[PDB]
């Protein structure tokens, strides 16, 4: 027994979504404050980031 | 042991037996139908059966094959109803195929029923004798026009069910509306595709984030916000 | 484990929060879900403390981070010496101007660095904060102390 009124019902729209777009995934973002800084010790010269 | 009275017992030890019968009660109540009281036969005057005060209608059932057992399969035995003018069918078109529903069987022995049931009267009538049984209807296996058979079942077997209940999900809800954990007592606001409704006869959650926000319950939420444990 | 049999530390700062399973319980409240970060550079002075205004609907905790441009000191012959600065970091409460929390800093660097602290933003209400310098001014220019 098959009813015909079924291709309505099931061309219904699933649960809205709620946006989920692209945006951005997992990609980590840039690192803050890349300080480097110049010394002398020892009578050379070293750099520090 | 079994709830077996004395008086039964005894009676059940004689070689001289009285008659048995079988009564059935068909309970819907659990599924939006009535109790329906059927015995296999009637008594001497052509009349319904008449057991604690009730009444049992004569129609034609079979029970078959119950098999009480704790290894193997679980227990299925085979009720056998005669379906003349569409009487059965009347019901089954009606209460989704007999299914959900209960039956009890009771056994009796002859020399128990009331003293309506024979012309002299019996004088050893006592209406608390009798075993009795429940089970579920699980299938109607075959209706035919001119019979019916329906499949029994336990009602605690297990098939199909899964223990851990738990589902983790990520942005849908778990449980039902208002029942336990939304704990929503207010006016209605929204309907199955997040519309602003304020109608209550159409008010039913869209298992989403936004439904939750829409009726400030997030704080109730099973869906935990998980979503990207897999991609890294 | 992070305590031994005696009950002395095993292990370092460690913070953990313990929840049963139960209706209406209280949601975790030790890590964050979402940050709005705001830039305004700009520099305290002695004289003029910077004063700033929050005004927002959802507030759970704010976090302030202040910078420091150098903090080395260079004596006459040239011998590099390490200073301190201390910093009073001030929010509104029922009205009144009480010290939130303090802050010093004691290390030799020539670097621009930054630092956070973080607070509970107990009072409700849009509201005013503002920090204050306690080290005076350098009058000279070996000093570089800047905050
Ligand atoms: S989603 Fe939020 S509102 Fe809809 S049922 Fe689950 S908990 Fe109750």
């Amino acid at each position: 027994h098959v009813p015909e009124k079924e291709a309505i019902v099931d061309n219904g729209a699933h649960f809205d979504g709620e946006q989920s777009g692209t945006v951005n995934g997992v990609t980590p973002p840039a690192v803050q404050h890349l300080t480097a800084e110049v010394t002398a010790d020892s009578g050379e010269y070293q750099v520090l980031a | 042991m079994q709830d077996i009275r004395q008086e039964t017992l005894n009676e059940c030890t004689r070689a001289e037996q009285s008659a048995s019968v079988v009564l059935w009660e068909i309970d819907l109540t659990e599924v939006g139908g009535e109790r329906y009281f059927f015995c296999n036969e009637q008594n001497e005057k052509g009349e319904p059966v008449t057991w604690q005060g009730r009444q049992y209608q004569p129609y034609p059932i079979q029970g078959s094959g119950f098999e009480l057992n704790g290894k193997g399969t679980s227990t299925r035995p085979t009720l056998t109803v005669s379906n003349l003018y569409g009487m059965v069918t009347g019901m089954a078109e009606d209460m989704q195929s007999l299914v959900g529903g209960t039956v009890v069987r009771r056994k009796v022995y002859a020399r128990f029923l009331d003293a309506v049931n024979f012309v002299n009267g019996n004088s050893y009538a006592d209406p608390e004798q009798e075993v009795i049984s429940r089970w579920r209807i699980e299938q109607c296996s075959e209706l035919s026009a001119v019979s019916a058979s329906f499949v029994l079942s336990t009602p605690t077997e297990t098939d199909g069910a899964v223990f851990p209940g738990r589902i983790m999900l990520a942005n849908t809800c778990t449980w039902t509306y208002r029942g336990d954990e939304c704990g929503y007592s207010g006016p209605a606001v929204a309907d199955e595709y997040d519309q602003p409704t304020s109608d209550i006869t159409k008010d039913k959650c869209s298992k989403c984030l936004s439904g939750c926000k829409f009726r400030n319950n997030v704080g109730n939420f099973g869906g935990f916000l998980s979503i990207n444990k897999l991609s890294q | 484990p992070v305590l031994d049999t005696e009950g002395n530390t095993n292990i370092s700062g460690v913070t953990v929060v313990f929840r049963a399973g139960e209706q209406e319980q209280t949601p975790p409240e030790g890590f964050e879900s979402s940050g709005s970060e705001t830039v305004l550079g700009t520099e305290v002075k002695y004289d003029t403390p910077i004063t700033r205004t929050i005004t927002s609907a959802n507030i759970d905790r704010l976090r302030f981070t202040f910078g420091v441009q150098a903090l080395v000191e260079t004596t006459s012959k040239g011998d590099r010496n390490p200073s301190e600065v201390r910093l009073l970091v001030q929010i509104q409460r029922n009205g009144g101007w009480v010290t939130e929390k303090d802050i010093t800093i004691k290390g030799k660097t020539t670097s621009q660095y930054l630092a956070s602290v973080v607070m509970g933003n107990l009072p409700p209400r849009p509201f005013n904060i503002r920090m204050r310098r306690m080290t005076p001014d350098s009058t000279t220019d070996q000093l570089q102390n800047k905050t």
